[PDB]
């Protein structure tokens, strides 16, 4: 998969209709913005990634208030970070919490004695794999209620609709928009994750290469248990006593590396290589 | 008498004055240090000398060259690995914020950051170890920094993502293990007033310091014999009587392995059939005792289950040494019959 | 290849016969070698449709040897009769110290003052 590297090369087709798609799109931001303002939340679904059309918005209309943006798809964000985030620089507050649900009453009691806070939220990806708990949404839900929090999200996956509850529908306040912009998922496939054997045979023992090539051989004619194995190895005479055969099975098994959890194919290739 | 105590001081494991055989790689750490004072990851087995050899390299960079600070870390000194960043911090003067504020000074001498055993500060998400690579190439940046790893994973398990973007891809160099020649070469080189240890050394893991082990070894037992190829082969086949109740024991556990052909017997039938056999020839607590003792011998290996009874035995030793091992063959055949 | 019929005692009684016939096609009185090479060219048609061993015997010898002793050193005098003795060939001198010096690039054997280690 290192190929995806070099596969960026390819040129993009029929691109002056994506072009006018983006200009019609780029009249609606007065339109959001009024939405958002009267206290409505929206969501925008579509085919193509919507991330450029987003971050056009950000820096045409968002540049003189406070924003705080989330990009979802990142695997390694929580909604503890966002509200950490939140208090540490929107509140400028260092105290750590005892729970979550404290952090929310603290945070909702805060704005609701400090009405001059305004808050914009842009969330990329809100169907992440980690942002899809239940109480994840109750918590984002809960946020959104105020109406000093303006909200922009976005629709990716399918079976978004099964997120929400009619309370929860109730708590959001939500209105659609259909923006297919067809562009392709470059960064929001780059940070998900879908060589190493020969790096790693390649500065050991020649002995631990052989006996694991002899492994991969009977591996690939058809389990070895263990007294046949250790015959084989003597009959190569790369084994002195089984001590030190254990003991580069336990090399092996430190690297996770009987049955070899590698592909047959690779193997194949691997040999001849 | 003399002879043999220098000998074995010079065999130490100190770092010496020179290492010869590792020509070139402190060749290509020298050029790519030079290039970056006018991202380095070194990955080998232990035992290569990498902490010494890049040791004696800083050293002679800070003799010929001014300009730089270098610090030294190691990983092991720190119980969590978040505390590398306040170690660094007190070796320099919201606390990752001050140390990047201090890293992309517009002036500010270069900064050479060596941690020792980099394995060692993995994460649960391992942010830190992204972070730390991520820093050389933020703006304004004076950063060269050297990672030292005994584990040839770190670049593949933990760094998909700078993979991903090819700016960040640091220069990995690898330690291959001393050959024979090297080893001999070493050798030669620390008694300036063999083979067959050189040999064995490289065949089995290329440690010098292994070797360095093996010939003192061999001196103090040199030495010991005058106060009072052989020597080296002894030494190295001792590192690479029985209770007779041990002996019925232990005779009894091979012929139910033999008999009902399991791998692992139940603690219950193995004193079952120790009693059977006590009974043959006229001779709870005791058996497990006796099989606990046969555990520290590392004869036999228990995998423990909290219970006396699925407290499991297996054998470690191959059945033709186990025969040879015993010196009678009387209570060989009586036990069989 | 597979065979289209078994090969049985009925194959050779075939074959000479077939010999026979074709010393009956020319007028002789005996039966020659390509008599014989016409049916067993005609059998190999009809019945079917569509140093190194020095090495292995060196090795087989040395497994044999090493373990019957069961220790890893062993007389030279015992080595030589055993490897001779159980194979119909007593080997050349000249060519068992070239598969020793093989072996010895090879990391497997060491032989010291007539005594040979794995």
């Amino acid at each position: 998969q290192t190929l995806r590297n070099l596969l960026s090369k390819v040129s993009p087709s029929f691109s002056a209709e994506l072009k006018q798609l983006n200009q019609q799109y780029e009249k609606l931001f007065h339109k959001w913005m009024l939405q958002l303002h009267l206290g409505f939340n929206i969501v925008l679904y579509g085919l193509g990634s919507k991330r450029d059309l987003l971050e056009r918005f950000r820096t045409t209309m968002l540049q003189d208030s406070i924003h705080v943006v989330i990009n979802g798809f990142f695997p390694g964000i929580s909604v503890k970070s966002v509200l950490n985030s939140i208090t540490e620089e929107v509140l400028d507050h260092m105290g750590t919490f005892r729970s979550i649900l404290d952090q929310l009453d603290w945070i909702v009691n805060k704005f609701k004695e400090d009405s001059s806070l305004e808050l914009f939220l842009l969330i990329h990806n809100l169907d992440s794999q980690m942002l899809r708990g239940e109480k994840s949404q109750q918590i984002i839900g809960q946020l959104s209620s105020l109406h000093n929090i303006y909200l922009i999200a976005s629709i990716d996956h399918l079976n978004a609709p099964l997120m929400w509850d009619h309370a929860k529908q109730s708590l959001f306040n939500w209105l659609w928009y259909e923006t297919t912009t067809y562009s392709p998922y470059t960064e929001e496939t780059s940070y998900e994750n879908s060589s190493s054997l020969t790096h790693v045979l390649r500065s050991l023992t020649p002995n631990a290469r052989g006996i694991f090539r002899l492994l991969i051989k009977y591996q690939l004619d058809n389990g070895l248990s263990f007294q046949d194995f250790y015959q084989q190895c003597r009959e190569a005479f790369l084994v002195n006593s089984d001590l030190t055969l254990r003991a580069q099975l336990t090399e092996f098994r430190d690297h996770k590396l009987l049955l070899i959890p590698v592909d047959n194919g690779t193997l194949t290739d691997f040999l001849e290589k | 008498g003399t002879c043999y105590q220098q000998a074995k001081l010079v065999l130490n494991t100190a770092v010496p004055d020179r290492l010869p055989a590792r020509e070139r790689e402190m060749d290509v750490i020298r050029n790519f240090l030079r290039e970056h004072i006018c991202s380095l990851y070194l990955s080998g087995a232990p035992g290569t000398g990498k902490t010494a050899c890049l040791s004696r390299i800083l050293q002679d960079l800070k003799k010929e060259l001014k300009g730089f600070k270098t610090i030294m870390l190691n990983c092991m000194s720190l119980r969590t690995a978040q505390a590398v960043f306040p170690a660094i911090a007190q070796e320099i003067c919201d606390m990752m914020r001050k140390l990047e504020k201090h890293m992309t000074a517009e002036k500010g001498p270069m900064i050479v950051l060596v941690l020792d055993e980099m394995d060692q500060l993995d994460s649960k998400g391992q942010d830190v170890l992204y972070t730390l690579f991520e820093w050389p190439w933020l703006s304004n940046s004076h950063l060269v920094l050297i990672g030292i790893a005994n584990t040839l994973d770190l670049t593949d398990r933990i760094l998909p993502r700078l993979q991903a973007r090819e700016k960040c891809k640091p220069q990995l160099l690898n330690f291959p293990p001393y050959t024979r020649n090297q080893i001999v070469t070493i050798l030669q080189d620390r008694l300036n007033q063999v083979q067959f240890c050189a040999r064995k050394v490289s065949a089995v893991s290329g440690d010098v310091r292994k070797a360095l082990d093996v010939c003192r070894r061999a001196i103090e037992i040199v030495e010991s014999d005058v106060k009072s190829l052989i020597h080296i082969s002894q030494v190295i086949s001792e590192v690479d009587s029985f209770p007779l109740q041990q002996k019925i024991l232990v005779c009894s556990l091979m012929l139910l392995i033999r008999q009902l052909k399991i791998k692992e017997v139940t603690l219950g039938k193995l004193y079952e059939a120790y009693s059977k056999v006590c009974r043959k020839q006229q001779v709870q607590s005791e058996c497990l005792s006796l099989s606990g003792l046969l555990e520290a011998r590392g004869i036999l290996g228990l995998k423990r289950n909290k219970e006396t009874r699925l407290t499991k035995v297996f054998f470690k030793i191959e059945e033709k040494e186990i025969e040879h091992a015993l010196k009678d063959k009387a209570l060989i055949g009586n036990i069989l019959a | 290849t597979a065979r289209t019929s078994p090969v049985t005692a009925r194959t050779l009684e075939t074959l000479i016969r077939l010999a026979t016939a074709h010393a009956k096609a020319r007028m002789s009185k005996t039966v020659d070698l390509q008599d014989a090479e016409e049916a067993v060219e005609l059998v190999q048609y009809a019945y079917f449709k569509k140093s190194e061993s020095r090495l292995k015997a060196f090795k087989v010898a040395l497994l044999d040897v090493f373990r019957e002793a069961h220790a890893q050193s062993i007389g030279m005098n015992r080595l030589t009769e055993s490897i001779n003795r159980d194979s119909e060939e007593p080997f050349s001198s000249v060519e068992i110290q070239a598969a020793l010096s093989k072996m010895q690039d090879d990391n497997q054997v060491m032989v010291s003052e007539g005594i040979i280690f794995l």
